[PDB]
């Protein structure tokens, strides 16, 4: 085995190479992200990185965060959404303006129950349990604006608030946070954000680091 | 001992689980053994009392 000792040399300088890669990427945080069509994920995705599946890479004080953006696949979630199951975050992106419209190519079901549907199915898949899901209720300005004259009774019949801004969006914020039922390990981070600097990365970054800090702590049974 | 037996039977709300737990009890049992420390010391002198 004279020549196969260099072989052995070959697999341990592999093996090395293979270890510090795994560091470097466990290192870094993997963030989903997911919504109806036109929830406005674009302006979210942009803000960030001005700051198949396409990976968009940047940068907020360290912490180096890699998030997947999901949207362009039409196919079966039930045999694809098994992966993903270790992203330490779960960037769902739905538009408060969904309320108003009808229909997107099916049967006029209302675009929002429409997302809420969808948030239903991925929050409460048995694949993701310790992922968070951060929820950025998109548009808040465009919201604003329909809800002036548009009840939300049109959208939710059991609302019985005046349509003003903030009694609308607190019910669509309470209505999708309680949507999830098992509150008592997941958490969600509800956000208001519009096509503006607004602390949306800050708030990503916030919203990340306190899921790491709570998954350590439950690394060490301290939580 | 009353702190241990608090702990003990409270093992698992979340404020036993911010004291860290075992290294807790690791702490209070040292605090036992510094303060039993003192009822060795009264004892008469003798010779495995003073190795003690």
């Amino acid at each position: 085995s004279a020549e196969d000792k260099a072989a052995v040399e070959r697999s341990k300088m592999i093996d090395r190479n293979l270890r510090e890669d795994g560091e470097k990427a466990a290192k870094e945080v993997k963030l989903l992200l997911l919504g109806a069509g036109e929830s406005g994920k674009n302006t979210i995705v942009k803000q960030m990185k001005i700051i198949g599946i396409v990976e968009t890479h940047f940068t907020f004080k360290d912490l180096y965060f890699k998030m997947f953006d999901v949207g362009a696949q039409r196919s079966e979630r039930k045999k694809w959404i098994h992966c993903f199951e270790g992203v330490t975050a779960i960037i769902f992106c739905v538009a408060l303006s969904d309320y108003d419209l009808v229909l997107a190519e099916d049967e006029e079901m209302n675009r929002m129950h429409a997302s809420m549907k969808l948030f239903d199915s991925i929050c409460n898949n048995k694949w993701f349990t310790e992922t968070s899901i951060i929820l950025f209720l998109n548009k808040k300005d465009l919201f604003e604006e329909k809800i002036k004259r548009s009840p939300l009774t049109i959208c939710y019949p059991e609302y019985t608030g005046s349509n003003t801004y903030e009694e609308a969006a607190a019910y669509i914020q309470c209505q999708f946070e309680d949507l999830n039922r098992r509150k008592d390990t997941k958490e969600i981070y509800t956000h208001f954000t519009c096509s503006t600097d607004t602390k949306n990365v800050q708030f990503v970054f916030d919203a990340v680091t306190d899921v790491i800090i709570k998954n350590n702590l439950k690394e060490c049974g301290l939580y | 001992l009353f702190v241990v037996i608090t702990f003990v039977r409270y093992n698992d709300t979340p404020i036993v689980k911010a004291s860290g737990r075992e290294l807790s009890y690791v702490l209070l049992a040292g605090i036992f053994l510094c303060y039993a420390t003192t009822f060795l010391m009264i004892a008469e002198p003798d010779l495995g009392t003073c190795s003690l």
